[PDB]
């Protein structure tokens, strides 16, 4: 999951 | 589901200053919250980010140590670390979608909260009745001068006055003070216009009653 | 993010379209966020995702496009659309998301010729040494240039202009033009002029210091 990046 | 912004005030460049955002009819915990802000005149310009159904943050690539973003369990806060001239401006925070995908969808924003950041000190408006120098309706107002920082409020007739009633944007001095006008048409009487100013920086409260 | 340049116009009825160019590809080619924004209220999401239109967003509003490339079109134009609009562009590192310049949409309504009012500075301001001489250009379209006269003399310096945003009901504006003076001035001259002029025609406005 990359969430914010 | 509601943003409040609080926190903002006048400052002196160089002096920390905590801003916050309070969450109510849902859980931060659910989404991201997102500040943004507005310098007088300018566009919008986006801040950061701070998540809660996932434990992440962000800063816009310019921030560079600018800001601190932390949350509590039912707020999100922005600290300018050293405030600028060039932070003056309205901040917002607002609330989006979020998931490890990320964030979207800012479909939630509070009503924002005036940081102004200056070496001067608050000061109080003075205000002044307007009149004409042989007609069935009549204009009257009030013009609000000299005061530091916004926003002053102008009512006329403690609210029950509001058909007719045009209040003009300020204007910034260059001494740093600011002014602006209130007017409104009445259909003329022998009544009493009375305008309301408030300027709840330093809690000045001013009646007028203006005559014809 | 490069915007369509303000100003931008569209007449009642009619349709406008704006664009939105990113030297990025946004997240997933579409992650893109129109937002409406008025002066004194928070930003307003229109349309997200490129295409999709906010909950309780007209229809009038929609929105397309793809990678870097992107539009917003008004259909149906009202004087409630007269505002300022805003594209954010969405990225894999939030820290890149970026608000693009704005682009201001001024609605052409009915035009109007303004109501012109004067005000003599109160008793009470010439007392602090300085006068504030207001005149007030009311519910007009198209825009207005002002003139401030004292006997017969253009004044050239001391003036300051407020205009209202569009009425969101008949998208006019509302002004305020303020002379500066020392008291000493004020009470040394006799007339007051304020000139408004709307392309060929001029509403003038006057007062004689001694009549008041």
């Amino acid at each position: 999951g990359k969430g914010s990046g | 589901e509601q943003l409040k912004e609080s926190g903002g005030r006048l400052v002196a460049p160089g002096t920390p200053l905590t801003l916050t955002c309070t969450v109510s009819g849902f859980d931060i915990s659910d989404y991201a919250m997102i500040w943004v802000r507005q310098a007088p005149g300018k566009g919008l310009e986006w801040i950061g980010i701070i998540y809660g159904v996932i434990n992440d943050l962000a800063y816009a690539k310019w921030a560079k140590g600018r800001f601190t973003i932390s949350r509590t369990s039912t707020t999100v806060d922005l600290k300018i670390t050293s405030p600028t001239t060039e932070d003056t401006a309205t901040y917002f925070c607002a609330r989006g979608y979020g998931s490890m995908d990320g964030y979207d969808r800012l479909n939630l924003w509070g009503q924002g909260t005036l940081v102004t950041v200056s070496s001067g000190q608050p000061k109080g408006p003075s205000v002044f009745p307007l009149a004409p120098c042989p007609s069935s309706t009549v204009t009257l107002g009030c013009l609000v001068k000299g005061y530091l920082p916004e926003p002053v409020t102008v009512t006329w007739n403690s609210g029950t006055l509001t058909n007719g009633v045009r209040t003009f944007p300020s204007v910034r001095q260059s001494s740093g003070l600011y002014s602006l006008s209130s007017v409104v048409s009445v259909t003329s009487s022998s009544q009493p216009v009375t305008c309301n100013v408030a300027h709840p920086a330093t809690n000045t409260k001013v009646d007028k009653t203006v005559a014809p | 993010l490069t915007q369509t340049p303000s100003p931008v116009s569209a007449a009642v009825g009619g349709t406008v379209t704006i664009s939105c160019r990113s030297r990025q590809r946004v997240y997933l080619g579409d992650w893109l966020s129109w937002f409406q924004k008025k002066p004194g209220q928070p930003p307003k999401l229109l349309i997200y995702d490129a295409s999709f239109r906010g909950d309780g967003v007209s229809s009038r509003f929609s929105g397309s496009g793809s990678g870097t490339h992107f539009t917003l079109t008004i259909s149906g134009v009202q004087c409630d659309d007269a505002a300022t609009y805003y594209c954010l562009g969405g990225y894999y590192d939030d820290a890149d998301d970026t608000f693009g310049g704005g682009t201001e949409v001024v609605v052409k309504g009915d035009p109007v010729a303004p109501t012109v009012l004067i005000f003599p500075p109160a008793a009470d301001q010439v007392a602090t040494g300085t006068v504030t001489i207001v005149c007030v250009a009311n519910k007009y379209f198209p825009d207005v240039t002002v003139t401030w006269e004292v006997d017969g003399t253009t004044q050239t310096t001391g003036i300051e202009n407020s205009k209202t945003p569009q009425n969101s009901a008949d998208c006019t504006y509302n002004l305020s033009s303020t002379l500066t003076l020392t008291s000493t001035q004020y009470n040394s001259h006799k007339e007051y002029t304020c000139k408004v002029t709307q392309g060929t025609t001029s509403v003038v406005q006057s007062f004689n210091r001694g009549d008041c």
